[PDB]
RNA sequence: CCGCCCGUCGCUAGUACCGAUUGAAUGGCUUAGUGAGGCCUCAGGAUCUGCUUAGAGAUCUCAGAGCG
RNA sequence: AUUCAUAAUAACUUUUCGAAUCGCAUGGCCUUGUGCUGGCGAUGGUUCAUUCAAAUUUCUGCCCUAUCAACUUUCGAUGGUAGGAUAGUGGCCUACCAUGGUUUCAACGGGUAACGGGGAAUAAGGGUUCGAUUCCGGAGAGGGAGCCUGAGAAACGGCUACCACAUCCAAGGAAGGCAGCAGGCGCGCAAAUUACCCAAUCCUAAUUCAGGGAGGUAGUGACAAUAAAUAACGAUACAGGGCCCAUUCGGGUCUUGUAAUUGGAAUGAGUACAAUGUAAAUACCUUAACGAGGAACAAUUGGAGGGCAAGUCUGGUGCCAGCAGCCGCGGUAAUUCCAGCUCCAAUAGCGUAUAUUAAAGUUGUUGCAGUUAAAAAGCUCGUAGUUGAACUUUGGGCCCGGUUGGCCGGUCGGAUUUCCAACGGGGCCUUUCCUUCUGGCUAACCUUGAGUCCUUGUGGCUCUUGGCGAACC
RNA sequence: UAUCUGGUUGAUCCUGCCAGUAGUCAUAUGCUUGUCUCAAAGAUUAAGCCAUGCAUGUCUAAGUAUAAGCAAUUUAUACAGUGAAACUGCGAAUGGCUCAUUAAAUCAGUUAUCGUUUAUUUGAUAGUUCCUUUACUACAUGGUAUAACUGUGGUAAUUCUAGA
């Protein structure tokens, strides 16, 4: 209708932000910015609902514009802004540090990483080629374009990223006997090292995945994305270590093993 | 405009409604819990009947079954944390037979009475909705209620209100102060 | 009143904000409701700083009696409460004082005439003084 | 069987249809004729404003003319 | 998959960009001058990607109607050529050329009390009806048409004209739009306050400090729902079971009901100190001080012939008035009318209309009927449509091998462990084709070095000088 | 919660309706009306008309402020505390409202743009323009205006505006 929609209602937004359907009609839309806007998650939403630190928009906007806080360790002051996967959320209070990346059922978790962990991130290459005066460049899933990458670098394979520094640290290219996340859809955040992939003519290239448990499923190749070499995953991963129990599995271990 | 807030009826009448074999049946029950309306009791034969269905749909399917097994066993549980089906027959096909008179059995107007202390059953209908007896801690001023079997021992009078302690009341401040102590100008 | 007993549960200490949230639950048979005024007073047993520094809000009292459950903040110096809670809880509590100006659509009619005039005005009074 | 019942005829009320009206009103579509208004262009140049051979006495209008 | 990304030549530009921008702390340097360099930002800045999208677009599906069988082709119909136009492909539009495209597997027209979905109502299963309405998408802001400005509009709380309504007026002109909130009039069978407030949930801005009937908060609210007060307990007088220790002739707990006979006890509804609640209040939740024993603080709404539960009780009326969804009641004894007594239903909620779902296997695919009840077309041909014989590799084994339950329960009801029957799998051989061929493999090991730390078990951990290319592309 | 029941006959069994029956986020309407929670509420005739008021404005350390403003700068005869007004830049195309038209159109699921625009965020990004880079005009960084403003008015009138 006549140009872009800025306002959003509750409901309309994923259901992965865990949004109470009452105390508000509206919901916050996520900022234009570098990941997509039903995948990612802004940084309101990170701190009121998930850390409790905040209880208003008010302490939200008064706790961003005193800096301390800080994606990618840059001022980012918007209220909404998307923070999507595999993000470094810098932190000034006594020194805490986030990483976002997807649970069991397909949210965004408090996961706490090491001081050491802050320094860099990881990356999934969506295109590679060559720019102006005929220089080569890759672009990951954030837009987070690096100039001068290795020839090796091809599509679909990882690159981390230094952050402080746009530069590419290592690479890992893709095949199996790599630990391989899965983000997206119905299988999202699950880890099983592919098996085998599948060409098709015509886009979509399912992956066939096989978790720790030999559990395997296949999933499309757009929402697949690796991590590290089998038994070393580059970063430290969640509870539950994307493996994904029945509901059997968990009438055991989450209502009956962890009572007092 | 926000999202709504759902909502849907506990009640579910009868499709014949003069009918001499119910309306007798029915109204013993009634007059034995002592249930003020027959909406009471068409309640309970609505949530009795929303298991009966469930567990219909439970036995269709077969037998090791992921999605027969966790709802079994569950709905059981539930069942047997009330305190309607006692710990024998924990086989979901026995969920199926039930009676409303377990249920009934099972609510807090009467589980006063089956402790005792209240006389009768509408006499401890009026200590209930008169703001006495409490589950613990926690005051109740509700006949209907389902006891959670945990629940059943920690039943007594609270401590507002006397019995369990506290002030006499209206009426005897009335008795006490205007009318004993009064008669000494 | 009696035991009163104030329990401040699901403790959280917030650094980016300068200040402690907690729960504030409250044991008080034999007395009607808890009372802010009272609670602000004797919170400082525990916490020490002062009152104003501290600050509270949000409560409410469990079924039957007996007891209250609230949720509630302490800041560590006054100026940063000042600068960090709401402004109407500034006023409860006696620090600042609000502005009781016109009604809403009274201050709404008087932009609207603010619109209607072009520029700052005294030129049309003027111009008026001059005609008569 | 004195049983039932079928229709021509008189009688109260309605009901559609037909319709005197070369009814009347309102709509969409359209023959022919007319067509504002902006928008785009062919022109037009009220006016404002730079430059210059050049006008006046040692970023001065005092003549104009050209170049815009 | 490309005339792609991209590069390099020959060009043109009527000229895109390359900061003449602004703020905080003020230093570090040099043969020492208002000298040379200098951090932390903000806002601009062309292209490329990214995001927000936008625009077009593939396939597949939609309510009734043949008393709507031919439509589209004129000044666009279907297709081609070349242009113009667009951010763009493209009959989108020009000039030329061709004669096509749709269709009874139902086009084209007409109707819709038709915005489309997500859904809702009903439910045995299948269905039928509704979807203006809280979310997604579309369209329009009286009717049409055109346009400025911006990235974005054909915008309407922007403009422009004409049409229809309609306002101020000095008649000279000037200003209009609520299908935003709240209201007023109309039409109505039918619907709320010209209320408070940005504290929430968001949004906009040069932006933590402003603004927002977006929204939220009260009110009005029997549209709908949830819980649920409308009175419990004794004593005395009645027809009783008769119980406790069973010392059967001691006195009262439980009482089944009927009794304005009576004695206390517990409360709310309601009034309100205070506090809480809240942007600020009202409520709620609390709770001092108050507030039950009867015209008190009283509950009704429909029925009482049958269907359908409850009356052949009492008086009035006398086919009159009336009741009656249906059948039928009323002509002077009315179990149906009018009242009153008593009773029944539902019970702060019932009745009455109109629509609709179920029952309606009275639309029927599941699942109707067609001799006589409505219904088989006078009979035959015949195009579409529907349906249409059988027959084109079963068996046998060999192993490998997961799932069921019990002795093996040597672990303390579970199962270490395999014989055992059944149940589904995977290889191989049986004339049986499970696409082939080539560079990395010479891989599923005829290549074998010492083959052994394995009850005289072809059931199972290792390894040298090296062999049959699909286990992957 | 896979259910029937009265009505045509003198009595029967049928076809077959009629009426009963329960539900309704489908409405109205009658009577009655104490509490708590929760709540749709000018859609249906009429996308018929509307008094009047309100609903989109916008500031930081950081674009322009000799307001002939306020309170004073006590580092300021360059302003350099605050700051109405106006200029500029953004916003006003989101929202909220209704459903009149509209039947392969919207629409859902589903692709595609190798037929494209994309403000803004987000990440990268033009040392080669005085094309005589031999004097060429300043690059210690230059010109054209113009609102608010002071003052003179026009009209019956509107967030009408004229000169200087």
């Amino acid at each position: 209708a006549r140009g872009p929609k800025k306002h959003l209602k509750r409901l309309a937004a994923p259901h992965h932000w865990l949004l109470d359907k009452l105390s508000g009609c509206y919901a916050p839309r996520p900022s234009a910015g570098p990941h997509k806007l039903r995948e990612s998650l802004p940084l309101i939403v990170f701190l009121r609902n998930r850390l409790k630190y905040a209880l208003n928009g008010r302490e939200v906007k008064a706790i961003l514009m005193q800096r301390h806080v800080k994606v990618d360790g840059k001022v980012r002051t918007d209220t909404t802004y998307p923070a999507g996967f595999m993000d470094v959320i810098t932190l000034d209070a006594t020194n805490e540090n986030f990483r976002l990346v997807y649970d069991v059922k397909g949210r965004f978790a408090v996961h706490r990483i090491t001081d050491e962990e802050a320094s860099y991130k990881l990356g999934k290459v969506k295109k590679v080629q060559l720019g102006k005066k005929g220089v080569p460049y890759v672009v990951t899933h954030d837009g987070r374009t690096i100039r001068y990458p290795d020839p090796n670098i091809k599509v679909n394979d990882t690159v981390k990223i230094d952050l402080a520094s746009g530069k590419i640290t290592d690479f890992i290219k893709f095949d199996a006997g790599k630990l391989v996340y899965v983000t997206g859809g119905r299988n999202l955040g699950r880890i099983g090292t592919i098996v085998h992939k599948e060409r098709h003519d015509g886009g979509f290239d399912l992956v066939h995945i096989k978790d720790s448990l030999d559990n395997t499923f296949v999933t499309r190749l757009n929402n697949v994305f690796v991590i590290g070499e089998q038994g070393k995953p580059y970063i430290s991963l969640p509870k539950g270590k994307g493996i994904k129990l029945s509901i059997a599995e968990e009438r055991d271990r989450r209502r009956a093993q962890q009572g007092l | 405009p926000r999202a709504p807030r759902t909502y849907s009826k506990t009640y579910s009448t009868p499709k014949r409604p003069y009918e001499s074999s119910r309306l007798d049946a029915e109204l013993k029950l009634a007059g034995e819990f002592g249930l003020k309306n027959k909406k009471e009791i068409y309640r309970i034969s609505f949530q009795l009947s929303k298991i009966r269905r469930a567990a219909r749909d439970l036995l269709t399917r077969d037998e090791k079954d992921p999605k027969r097994l966790f709802e079994g066993n569950a709905l059981i549980r539930r069942l047997v944390r009330v305190g309607v089906l006692s710990e024998d027959k924990k086989k979901l096909d026995y969920v199926l037979a039930l009676k409303v008179e377990d249920f009934l059995e099972r609510r807090l107007q009467t589980q006063v009475y089956k402790l005792g202390l209240a006389k009768s059953v509408h006499h401890a209908r009026v200590l209930i909705t008169q703001r006495h007896i409490a589950v613990g801690k926690q005051i109740v001023n509700i006949p209907s209620f389902m006891v959670r079997l945990d629940s059943e021992k920690h039943i007594d009078f609270a401590p507002t209100s006397p019995f369990g302690g506290a002030r006499p009341g209206r009426v005897a401040r009335r008795n006490a102060a205007r009318k004993a102590e009064a008669s000494g100008e | 009143s009696d035991a009163v007993t104030i329990r401040t549960r699901k403790v959280i200490s917030n650094p980016l904000l300068a200040r402690k949230q907690f729960v504030v639950d409250v044991l008080h048979p034999n007395r009607a409701n808890v009372s802010k005024d009272e609670l602000r007073e004797k919170l400082a047993e525990v916490y020490k700083a002062e009152k104003d520094a501290v600050s509270v809000f949000g409560f409410r009292t469990q079924f039957g009696g007996g007891k209250s459950v609230g949720f509630g903040l302490v800041y560590n110096s006054v100026a940063e409460a000042k600068k960090f809670e709401p402004t109407y809880r500034l006023v409860r509590y006696g620090l600042a004082e609000k502005v009781e100006k016109a009604s809403r659509q009274q201050r709404k009619q008087k932009k609207n005439r603010d619109k209607k005039i072009f520029g700052t005005g005294k030129r049309l009074a003027k111009k008026v003084a001059r005609r008569n």
